[PDB]
């Protein structure tokens, strides 16, 4: 039997007393506090596993950026760092850890939209930082005829951060749907790896997310 | 009524004939690529399965509303 | 009683995904551990 | 109010669409691998029918979903 | 009423396209492979013939839900 | 009531589209083979037509639906 | 009503779709020839001519069932 | 309820579709393989011409059948 | 009533699908052959224009269609 | 009644997806015509931009009218 | 009336209907000229991004059209 | 009754084959790139996931309608 | 030019009887079927004429015909391009006929009786080709004939074929049966919807502007006619060596 | 129908057995003389 | 009928135009015969 | 509630970032 809901609430308005996204985004914070205080503590000059989530994953990350955007990635390099290690993890903590919303006795809207309304804010801030008029390049200039749709590509950079917070609220609550609907009928996950494939579509979701914003960033320069 | 199952039949063919052909050119790019040179296999196969895992994703999108319209 | 099942698919699950990757997943962290070598 | 046969039919044509220029596709691919590489034939074969095997399967999901109309 | 008809019309229909383009590709790589390599010849043309039968499988499942849906 | 009329000119349509590109892609193939090599250019006109073949019985299927539905 | 005319536009439009896209790599295939081994000319001139005639066979197909419909 | 209307409209938009999509491949190929040599010349432009007219022979069909419709 | 409003999209839509991959085409295979060599860019210029009038030959037909059943 | 609103959609959803990747098709030319020769750049920047503007002048026409349709 | 909500969907599910496949071709296209010639590079880029741009502007204004007759 | 369901499928189904064969080509040039020049494996990945982050967008824009249409 | 008059009407069947039900039911189609018969008997016997090696004499046309066809069939497959070749020559020549005298003069309109009444004036033609069952039991004809050559030649590999394809998992078994199956019924159906469409068009398309219409629209008919009996042709062949490969 | 088709299939049959009593068959006869002198 | 006698007439057209080119077409079959015939010798 | 867990592995990783730092040298 199907019971799938919709969690959209206002993150303008206070917390709801249940705070189901809330919730998830606390205990995805826990467990990352919790990782980063047995590897912060306990670490050595040539740690295993513990700094391995720091070597593999972070300074990953930035020699990635850095290949995409050299020295542009070191003035962003937070924004996407806290575009990583976050979302997946709530992905995780929200791919069925326990109660699964089942028996308990990303998704969010507002939430999605709100780290669209950040990326914006590097566009806004860092953006075009370097030109200051660069938003108004190949925009109705003089050469404005070979770029009449130049403003209407700024309205798609006004509409690319938002579809990405579609694809962040979008896939995850699909997958929590699937989830859902293979509880209701085949139950046990499914014949294909279910749960495996919802967790491996949600880390690629996190990690085009942030290699998303590190693309806007460097059309953004460029 | 009969036109939920209607809709049902809708989603589940425009929810396949997607990744049904996504999959195809997937593997056909990497068979391409495999007969010119098969050395980067490994990496050929794991591009591969992204885009394998990308079409199955696509799939599940078109393919979980068919058992939601029978909720 | 659904969630039951639920917890028996996360465990089925998880105990696949610890035999299938019990082998590539240590070896490829061993190898970033032992990159620094020296 | 017979809407179940249309849906049946619409949902077995519009998903056996994809698979088929897949298939297509996928032996394409392998036909010109072969033609260059033919030995790896215990690999590439193997990728066309690992990649054969993801097409069909979608496919019949939507098969399934006829029997769905018998339900 | 002619909701049958429309039926069987939407089922071969819809189960007759994918395939037609299917086999057009699949001959036309298998063409090009052969004209460019000769010498796999029935090595090859085996795996064109079991892709052509892969993708006429579709095309008799359109084709025989189409029938049990005229009767 | 007409509505077997649109059922007949919806089947002939989709039977049409279906070898349209396939047939296409078949000849295109086959003369771009000949031109690669004009000796074994019998072997392969010998093989394209059977693709030809299968993709004009998909399309007389589509045809012969709409027949059986006019009678 | 107007029904069974709607039947002989869809008919006669989704009928020129197919030959119509065919045509186009027929004739693109037989030009690419020409600029590669035009020897082949008298071969591609008949090949080219017997791959369209199959299009505007089917196009027939169609433009006499929807003449059918109109009758 | 105006169903010749809708007629029209999707036997001229139905008719229309293919030619564009015709022509593009077309004389992609002949611009082609005239870039690689212009030993064909005006020989590649006949090749061209009287093809082209072929699907505009469809689309007249697009027009004319509206026309009966709309006259 | 309104059948005439959604005519009107159905004939500009299905009018412009075709036109539109088709000067893609023609716009792609012209720049891939005056990328080639020079000094045939007048001669391509002329086939450039001649593709597009013949694109846009449709084009105009599709929407004088729904400009006279606008009236 | 909605029908209107229906036919903004046909208005605005087809006649979108052609010259939309339409657009595609002539970038992706001009890629690689200028990655195998970048000295005829400045052709393609002529080039370019007026097919972009041609298949963009069909997408408008899907465009306005919607707004004529939505007065 | 649910006609409305018909008509919204029927327009986003056509305003997202493939502008990743034409993009699908810009992104190949670069990739390939890329791989043929690395030393150019930003020059295509910005190509790369002017197509990306004037193609998801298509989708843009379906989505907005969506939003609109949906308020 | 059910046209908001049917709608829904719409809304869902659609906006799906488009960015299908899209996720196919993106990987298909990419792999083919990466196997004629292994050294811009980094970049052409990059020039990879940005497809990506454009074409999926297209498939959400398809669900989250789906989920505003149904709701 | 102008076609002022001669568009009386347009009239089409799925098929025409024939006389001679009495003592045997005879059909139209069966009565094009035995002159169709009748010329290729003729021809036969008149290319044969004096047989002493005489060049030309129109009996080289029918020589270089039938040469044309057993190159084409042996560079197809020679296991048995000797015995099957008359078998598949007697498909050429005759769906060919059938094809022919459909352009006869007034082909559609042999054996009205009269479109005053019409009352039995059921057509004397029926082209053979415009028939199902002559169709239907060539189709039948040619899938016996290659089910026998297959069993014959290699019938345990024709059961391997399918069932000893792939034992192991899935195999070629109910999939490549199922298809040649089809095939047949496939090759039925192609010789079905052929001729009977091209007078179709001959009797609809010609009902309107019955000048220069009907004449570009017949040599396309004749062409897919000859191209289709030489489709069918080789295709009998062709399944026959792929039963055989 | 069915009684017609049968019909249909014996004449076949027979005016194969006709032809491959002599159409073709003579000329088979004659083709293999000619390419035996062609040697 | 009439359509009899324009499709008599249609036929006969067709005939004459097909023959027009099929002279040189019969005509180069009946040459090439001929010349196999005297390579026989 | 973004900002501070984001302001926590910023300094979280600024120490990761110091200890690789003193690895590559």
């Amino acid at each position: 039997h199907v019971e799938v809901a919709a969690e959209v609430i206002f993150d303008g308005i206070p917390g709801f007393p249940i705070t189901n996204s809330f919730v998830v985004a606390i205990i995805i914070d826990i467990f990352v506090i919790a990782l980063a205080v047995a590897a912060t503590r306990n670490l050595q000059m040539v740690p295993r596993g513990l700094q391995n989530v720091m070597e593999f994953i972070l300074e990953s990350l930035y020699n990635l950026f850095r290949n995409i955007n050299a020295k542009y990635v070191a003035t962003a390099f937070p924004l996407v760092a806290t575009i990583f290690l976050f979302v997946l993890f709530g992905n995780w903590f929200g791919l069925l850890p326990g109660v699964g919303s089942i028996g308990v006795c990303a998704a969010d809207l507002n939430f999605t939209f709100a780290i669209a309304v950040i990326s914006f804010v590097f566009i806004e801030y860092w953006g075009f930082r370097a030109l200051g008029p660069g938003y108004l390049k190949k925009f109705f200039n003089t050469n404005g005829i070979m770029s009449f749709v130049g403003i209407i590509e700024f309205i798609s950079e006004l509409v690319k951060p938002f579809a990405l917070a579609f694809r962040l609220f979008g896939n995850i609550f699909a997958g929590e749907v699937l989830l859902v609907v293979m509880a209701f009928l085949v139950p046990l996950l499914l014949p294909l790896p279910f749960y495996g494939f919802e967790v491996f579509v949600g880390f690629i979701q996190a990690l085009i997310f942030a290699l998303l914003t590190y693309a806007f960033l460097n059309i953004a320069v460029t | 009524e009969g036109l939920n199952l209607v809709a049902t039949a809708l989603a589940v063919g425009l929810g396949a004939i997607g990744p049904g052909v996504g999959i195809g050119i997937i593997v056909s790019g990497a068979v391409q690529a495999i007969g010119r040179n098969p050395e980067i296999e490994n990496r050929v196969v794991t591009y591969m399965f992204i885009g394998i895992a990308f079409t199955e994703a696509l799939a599940i999108f078109g393919l979980v509303i068919a058992f939601l319209i029978g909720f | 009683t659904l969630f039951i099942a639920q917890l028996i698919n996360f465990l089925l699950l998880i105990f696949i995904l610890r035999a299938l990757l019990y082998r590539p997943v240590m070896n490829l962290l061993n190898e970033r551990t032992r990159r620094i070598e020296e």
